[PDB]
RNA sequence: UAUCUACUUUAUUCCUCCCUGUACGAAAGGACAAGAGAAAUAAGG
């Protein structure tokens, strides 16, 4: 239902290779808004909106419109 | 010098309850680091904000312009922007209801 | 220039905004001393029977050279103590709003776009 | 040779030598800036730095609608529409916060002014931010495009059915009746386009001025 | 003579050729008069004493101008002065110390950039206008109408002086000046250009050629155009705010 | 449908900011002035 079955765990461990080479901010509150991106959305969608929030989770990845320091 | 660096030293030597801040890329031309920081009450935030302006203001900066501490009449909401950042001093509440860690990592991506 | 009685185009992701009435909403008072808002201007706002505090967004009547102008009046809404009512605002706002003194940085942290 | 119009003067009983001063320093912007040839159709993408961020440029892209303004504080506004508002700019092409002025598709429409373009069906006025600037070749005249517009109804910004208007670029058969074209042609003035002391010849004007681009290089 | 704390020196008499903008460093556009100085000079000087004013007077006429139409007084007067007749003659009161020679060009860099000047001008005459453009609106016991009631009459066509004009740029060459706002007059009008009486301004004339600029004296001899430090000069790289 | 008299070119204010959250008070509180701003009106272009 999402775009594949590794992607999104893959997507999830980067994110948190991404968590340790912050720097300047609470990590914790960080790891646990990473949770509440992840728990409460990830649990019992359709597989369109699936599509679309692995997209932004790409983009959230990818960080060219910004990222987290 | 007042850097992004400076203002970690102000806020977690005010103890600031939570920090989350975004190096904004210089196309979206608003500002370059965008600083999400909440505390325990309207006196904290009100305090911490009388102390960050007057750090900055004490510290240098002459010729660049004086800054306005926004919304001292509102509880919730407080906000501060200079030259390279601008600081958001809130509520997690708050911060729950405008999601603002979610918009400025995705500008087109999010509701 | 927005006056009195104009029909005002509400850009938010609010609820008074995008829920559908039979009146379009209309400023009612401008809070400077002749009547007229530009970019960057406070006005009292009628929305279904409420009115309530806004903050004009860019007008049909062309400012400054290097400044935009839009094609509708595009108001943002905003409460008595200061914070915005919406909480995503999609048509592009200018950034001549953060020169004037005023509650702007607020309103600047919400933007999709900037125009 | 292709003499942008912001070196023409309007006629009027000032002096030529404001014009030579003019002239000089509008010549001393366009070392440093490249000015290109564009017209009233062409799609145009400009990076201004801005006044309220640091040092930061940006890029707007639409459709130089209007050519107006003579000497330095010559202006082009150019429209598009983005998330479904239509926003318009004037900018001033000698304003020193401009950076670069690319001609995306340079392409001359029918009209001297596209001001209809804001009752149009929105479809004529939207373009793509990052499109890609399209290729002419160097030794060719420009390619004129005709596009009769398809206008939203009848309550428009200006009554463009009017003759003193003479706008081309309308497909005025779907949107406009009969009854109310033979109306719009009560204020036709037949006699306007024949009169010989209306003309503004702009030939001894052209010759001073391609001498005085020569004589600046 | 130095510059004394306290003096004052001549002005000018300038066509003014029109207007242009003028970006600032700070990415402001400046609306900018041009006041070309054609012909100036000095053509009178009286002492206090023979005035019986307050101050000394020097006469500065510009714009020469036909012989064939001028008055014979005053075809006397400039035969014996040695010039071609000019078109208006003012009247500058100055001090002991600004007394130049009858009979000498007044330049335009008589003033620099960064300082400020005050502009006298016939204004554009309107003719006769009623009342809602004149003054711009529309007793009983009292039988009369008060004088200095505000009627219909002729608008325009009158001295009126605007104060307090920064000059933000000369040209040596073509002998212009550029000044901020806007000057009384049509184009092609005579202008009477003086330093700002405004007293924010009454002390800057310490870096000020006292009696007046003098290209002969050959020291130090100037550029095209003397520029003001905020002018963003045509042909330098493209501002940035950073 | 104007006969007579008379007549027909005699700079303020708000907000912000700073000084200063100093003076003053003892705490609460909290200046002036002068300065920079942005506005608005009036006056003159
Ligand atoms: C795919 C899976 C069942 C894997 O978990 P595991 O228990 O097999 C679970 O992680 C999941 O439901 N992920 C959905 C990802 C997604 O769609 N994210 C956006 C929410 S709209
Ligand atoms: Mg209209
Ligand atoms: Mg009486």
């Amino acid at each position: 239902a999402p775009w594949s079955r590794e992607a999104v765990l893959s997507l999830y461990r980067a994110l948190l290779r991404q968590g340790r080479q912050l720097r300047y901010t609470d990590r914790d509150f960080y790891f646990a808004s990473i949770r509440r991106e992840f728990r409460k959305n990830q649990k019992l969608e359709d597989a369109e909106a699936r599509e679309r929030q692995l997209e932004k989770g790409l983009v959230f990845l990818n960080g060219k419109l910004g990222r987290i320091i | 010098k007042f850097d992004i660096d400076m203002m970690v030293s102000l806020l977690r030597q005010e103890n600031a309850r939570d920090i989350c801040v975004i190096q904004v890329p210089p196309e979206m031309r608003y500002t370059d680091y965008f600083v999400i920081v909440s505390g325990t009450s309207t006196r904290h935030l009100h305090a911490m904000a009388f102390y960050v302006v007057k750090m900055y203001k004490h510290l240098k900066c002459k010729r660049d312009p004086h800054v306005k501490i926004e919304g001292k009449d509102t509880d919730d909401w407080l906000c501060v922007d200079f030259g390279s950042m601008v600081i958001h001093l809130m509520l997690p509440e708050t911060r729950e209801i405008y999601e603002l860690e979610k918009l400025w990592t995705l500008r087109s991506y999010d509701d | 220039a927005i006056q009195k009685m104009t029909r005002v185009r509400v850009v938010d992701n609010s609820a008074l905004g995008n829920s559908p009435y039979h009146r379009a909403p209309r400023c009612i008072h401008v809070y400077k001393k002749n009547g007229v808002g530009k970019v960057g201007d406070q006005i009292l706002l009628a929305i279904k029977g409420q009115k309530k505090k806004a903050l004009i967004v860019g007008h049909c009547m062309p400012g400054p050279r290097m400044t935009p102008r839009f094609d509708s009046n595009n108001v943002v809404l905003i409460e008595d103590n200061g914070n915005p009512v919406g909480t995503r605002i999609k048509t592009p706002i200018p950034t001549s709003l953060r020169k004037r003194e005023g509650e702007y940085s607020k309103v600047l942290a919400i933007a999709q776009n900037f125009v | 040779r292709f003499l942008s119009p912001e070196f023409i003067p309007r006629r009027g009983r000032t002096d030529p030598l404001k014009f030579q001063i003019e002239r000089k320093d509008m010549l001393e912007r366009r070392k440093v800036l490249h000015i290109p040839e564009f017209y009233v159709g062409s799609i145009l993408r400009v990076t201004t730095a801005d006044p309220y961020a640091s040092g930061k440029i940006s890029q707007f892209l639409g459709i130089c609608i209007q050519r107006s303004g003579r000497g330095l504080g010559a202006t082009f506004i150019l429209r598009n529409v983005i998330e479904g508002q239509g926003v318009e700019i004037c900018f001033e092409l000698y304003n020193p916060r401009v950076q670069e002025i690319q001609v995306v598709k340079l392409e001359k429409r029918l009209d001297d002014s596209l001001l209809y373009l804001r009752d149009a069906l929105p479809e004529y006025s939207t373009f793509d931010v990052n499109m890609k600037p399209v290729v002419q070749e160097p030794n060719q005249k420009v390619p004129v495009n005709e596009l009769k517009v398809k206008m939203k109804p009848k309550p428009w910004s200006k009554r463009w059915e009017r003759p003193n208007f003479n706008i081309k670029g309308i497909r005025f058969d779907l949107c406009l009746t009969e009854q109310q074209m033979k109306e719009a042609q009560k204020w036709n003035q037949p006699w306007l386009e024949f009169d010989m002391m209306r003309e503004y010849d702009t030939s001894k004007i052209e010759a001073a001025i391609w001498k005085e681009i020569e004589a600046s290089k | 003579h130095p510059w004394e704390p306290g003096s004052f020196r001549v002005g000018l008499i300038a066509l003014k050729l029109g207007m242009m903008p003028l970006w600032t460093k700070d990415g402001q556009k400046h609306v900018v008069t041009l006041l070309q100085v054609q012909d100036c000079h000095v053509l009178k000087y009286t002492s206090k004493e023979n005035c019986n004013g307050k101050m000394a007077t020097l006469s500065v006429g510009g714009k020469t101008v036909s012989r064939f139409r001028k008055a014979t007084s005053i075809l006397e007067f400039y035969r014996e002065l040695g010039l071609p007749p000019k078109q208006t003659v003012k009247i500058f009161n100055i001090t002991d110390n600004a007394a130049i020679k009858p009979g000498t060009p007044l330049y335009a860099a008589h003033f620099r950039p960064g300082q400020y000047v005050d502009v006298t001008a016939k204004t554009i005459g309107k003719g006769f206008q009623g009342v809602m453009k004149r003054w711009g609106f529309k007793t009983g016991d009292i039988g009369r109408v008060w004088p200095g009631t505000k009627m219909p009459g002729k608008m325009g066509n009158i001295y009126r002086t605007e104060y307090g004009l920064k000059v933000w740029r000369i040209n040596t060459k073509h002998n212009i000046i550029y000044v901020n706002g806007s000057v009384p007059g049509h184009k092609n009008c005579l202008v009477k250009v003086k330093d700002s009486k405004l007293p924010a301004y009454k002390d800057l004339g310490k870096n000020l050629p006292f009696p007046t600029y003098f290209p002969d004296g050959d020291e130090e001899e100037l550029p095209e155009d003397l520029y003001d430090e905020n002018v963003c000069q045509p042909g330098a790289p493209s501002i940035t705010f950073a």
